[PDB]
């Protein structure tokens, strides 16, 4: 028995799942196509020549396939998850000395998820906010900060974290955050005699729960949102 | 003799001398390097010129990063089989590289006293940052962040010095379109480091 | 002798040596240039000091551009009748220009191999970008975009080398008002180029 | 002899040689200075490395400014009792300072012709601006504004030259937290000035 | 007959029309004052000394007149069309050796239009937008993106161009642009069963129809406008 | 009589008032603790060792006390008034050679005000504005620009100054500024025939009455607020 062209190159499964981080550097090892030869080792059919057949969102040339080893890497085109969350990649293994014929072989699908980094600063979907506060009012959740973050809805790169910048030192208010809606529900824990005709103007700072990515840290210059609440 | 104070790739080599992208089957760009011994420092003067079409098509995308990684042995000679630049550096002969052996090339290297290998308490001293530019076809200068990293890793026992230059941009538009894209050329970048002893 | 490695206008000439604005009937500013032969490169060190009132009134406007354009012949000697700078460069004699003839001035020139004339495929390599500053009267530093352009055009057959420095700002306020405006001085700008053979 | 063209603090001194903060009872940081005579200019290459804990805790705040102030006598020798740097500069002996006396140190000094003392009409020429970086623990580069000021004041009749380097940042977050803060290291900064006569 | 001071310098017409681009460099040739002498050539009165008499928006010293040749150039003060659309320039030609007398001469008016460059990024005049979408609703132009661009109302530096950044890949919507109002009229071409209680949140990118100027390209960092449409 | 430990160090008053500017450089001389010794001069008790006991907003290590001279300086931590308007500083003078005992001494309070600089650019609290203008309407104060500035409410670093950028050259309008509310009340001084169906769109520029600080000048790039008024 010789190492003739007598079969198709053998995969371990039809579906390969890899995963790579957003904004990864070039030649970052995404994954590996673990294939094998049913023929004899150290043979021409054992020299497996992998080949990317198809990307389904084919327009950015993001990935590279080492045709000798089957290692899938990132290229100089940098990944952005917020335009393409995941990729599907039809590849085929080929036997022989790299001859390209129309003979069918065994080809597999590859699913590559892109892992999100916190590369987007949350911004408020509302600009002017104001509430009316009376006396014997406490634990009152009257107003909610609209926010918008692009980083993978549901993740900690998307959940708003709030701190008071100025205005609330007596401890009148306290921010909780709604996760199903990403909402800065700010409360009322110290009562105000509404008859006093006073002001409780304050300003907050919006940021994500997780720390920002190293690309956009040092570029984050928060401007305090001036919420004016009249009593 | 002032020709021995420069270690450099040549001015406009006829063929590409560097392989930036791993997908490239051969050299895909011209790397222009210059190292000048200025006192106890080296003035380093680097840029890239695209040659291959897949290197020049990077100007059609808005998020690009690429890296020229250079490894040097104990004598300062370039390890071309591991480095992006596949042609060894040499001294000055007019506008061209010289031909003979290298004299005191080790003095051109980043200093392991100032830039040590594998010290976690002193890693921050290995970093240089800067900006170059890409002129577009409509004479728009796009800024490019450059990260130079000195003596970061040794791939083997042969490597004694390491220079990693990383260009990247993250722009709001692609600097070119597919028709208007001609050649990826970066504006020159000059940085300094404390040099090794001769 | 290290005085012959510098080609430069002098330190603070007594009178204005440069005519930036075309509306000026004579020299309206002091141009400070320095060219130092560092290996196979020239370190160039430039700024301007306003002399005339109409040059100094530019600080009262928020959109300014001006240009020092320098042309050099085949020997590297400055063509003063075509250049903004009306006094030829010379070597170092303390804080002043020397007096005699120029030796190997052609080596100070930008290299036509690296910076060719009238090549559309290689025009992007002729560009240098940078930033200097203007300190205001209240010690506010305003950034100034600088575009240095090497070997762009020859006005005649005499011109063999060309350096065009262009300062500009586009600010949100005027850096000065009419009373507080004293003198337009730019912070020094250092760039590098690959130099011509000696 | 090219070792006499550099005036510099040494590469990584064993102990702190500079006292930036006045609250410090002794030297709290390592100041790395390098001055290289490049023609009629000095290339100056400076950064700081934090040693004391109260100097390193500055990375936990978002508004920082600090200042290395250097005074030099008529011969160019450092006045250590008035300067931030408490160890005099010296020439090059490998990676270390030399030991003997200083030869032509006055030539390393900023030129009083270009940078005069106490001239209100020419004060704007005393200013140099720039940017260095602080790498965070998560490899974030934070920009740091640097103001270099040449020949501003003489504290007494002994002072003949003055270099004030001021680093500052005004960031939107603290670069570190109290646990992650390790060491305040600034990326190196290179500036140029016209030098005094030898 | 000598070349005495016997006449006034001759213009070709009383109204000269030039044109120059916004943000032009210094010593950019705007135009030329083509005058002539009725006297003998190579004479003192033939040496025409042009002179700018008046700018009507005189405060910025924008233009320069070559008094020997009559060529009008730009100066170091950079033109900004969005503060001064055009300029009017009373000039006079003078004979003799440059003597300044109160003797009348022939003086002309010059009109210089400033040609617009796309130096302004369009911004949205509205911040929160939301529409209600039902079933058997198609070709529905329910909502319109307010935008504002400063570059010469009516020009292609002012007309908004819209692209979807994220959210609409199925092809639910499509942007047309109203030119009389500069409005991003976004449509509905794929119906939604309103009973599904779903979301069709998306985000768009606003830019002009013409490409941006080289001064503000590389400074244009678009933040996607998050339009949330509830069905 | 010897210079024994027999008394407490003497202050001149219990309350010291100093003042320092916001964003001051390090080692800026804030103030001086003028104390004295009731014992003999040139003695051990005359060597007064001052000591900062307490900051009440103790978290930022802002001030430094020269323990020999009592001069209070700023440190490398830069002052920001808009988070801490003033500081209170309990200090004590100690006699002897710097021995630390629990023996009581005379301790004073120090109040340090922080002087405001114009380090904040005013921003408008309203985004879209539009008014209806009719004929025989003049001196009409119909609309008011909301603004927000953080610099010390009541000061000239906080009072809005307005200029027209484009739109109003005929002199239709004129801005007054309300100081009790910081409001851009823009007027109507030239009547419009409302029947003309015309537009009077304009755009303004908001800035403080006092000039901006040198830290944020050259970073101030005003975008003209596009107020569209329909007649």
């Amino acid at each position: 028995v010789l190492d003739i062209n007598d079969n198709e190159p053998v995969f371990t499964q039809d579906v390969f799942v890899g995963s790579v981080e957003e904004l990864s550097a070039a030649h970052t090892l995404v994954m590996k196509i673990n294939a094998t030869d049913a023929d004899e080792p150290n043979t021409l059919n054992s020299k497996i020549s992998y080949r990317i057949v198809s990307l389904e969102p084919a327009y950015p040339p993001v990935f590279y396939l080492n045709k000798d080893t089957g290692e899938i890497y990132t290229t100089s085109v940098t990944l952005d998850r917020e335009e393409h969350s995941s990729y599907t990649l039809t590849v085929e293994a080929r036997d022989g000395n790299g001859e390209v014929t129309d003979k069918p072989v065994k080809q597999a699908q590859v699913q590559i998820r892109i892992l999100d980094v916190n590369d987007n600063i949350p911004v408020v979907e509302n600009k002017v906010l104001e509430g009316m506060v009376e006396e014997n009012q406490v634990n009152v959740e009257v107003t909610r900060i609209k926010v918008f973050d692009a980083d993978e809805i549901g993740s900690d790169n998307w959940l708003a974290n709030f701190t008071f910048a100025s205005g609330n030192e007596g401890g009148y208010f306290h921010i909780e955050t709604d996760a199903q809606t990403n909402e800065g529900i700010v409360t009322l824990i110290k009562e105000v005699d509404y008859e006093e005709m006073k002001n409780l103007d304050f300003s907050v700072i919006v940021a994500n729960k997780a720390a920002f990515h190293k690309s956009i840290r040092s570029k984050y210059k928060p401007t305090p949102i001036p919420i004016k609440v009249k009593v | 003799d002032d020709n021995i104070n420069t270690l450099w790739t040549g001015v406009n080599p006829t063929t590409a001398n560097c392989q930036i992208m791993a997908s490239s089957e051969s050299n895909d760009c011209k790397l222009i390097l210059t190292l000048v011994k200025t006192g106890a420092l080296v003035t380093a003067f680097v840029y890239v010129i695209g040659v291959s079409n897949d290197f020049n098509m990077l100007t059609t995308h808005k998020n690009i990063n690429f890296t020229a990684e250079l490894f040097f042995d104990s004598t300062g000679n370039l390890l071309t089989s591991l480095s992006s630049l596949k042609t060894p550096l040499n001294h000055k002969s007019g506008q061209n590289m010289a031909t003979g052996a290298l004299t005191n090339a080790k003095g051109f290297m980043p200093s392991t006293t100032a830039y040590p290998f594998n010290v976690n308490s002193r890693e921050k001293e290995n970093y240089i940052y800067g900006t170059c530019y890409y002129t577009a076809s409509d004479h728009t200068a796009f800024p490019i962040d450059i990260s130079v990293m000195l003596n970061q890793r040794a791939l083997n026992n042969e490597t004694s010095y390491c220079i990693r230059v990383t260009w990247s941009w993250n722009t709001g538009v692609a600097p070119e379109v597919q028709t208007s894209a001609t050649t990826l050329v970066t504006s020159p970048f000059t940085f300094y480091y404390i040099r090794e002893d001769d």
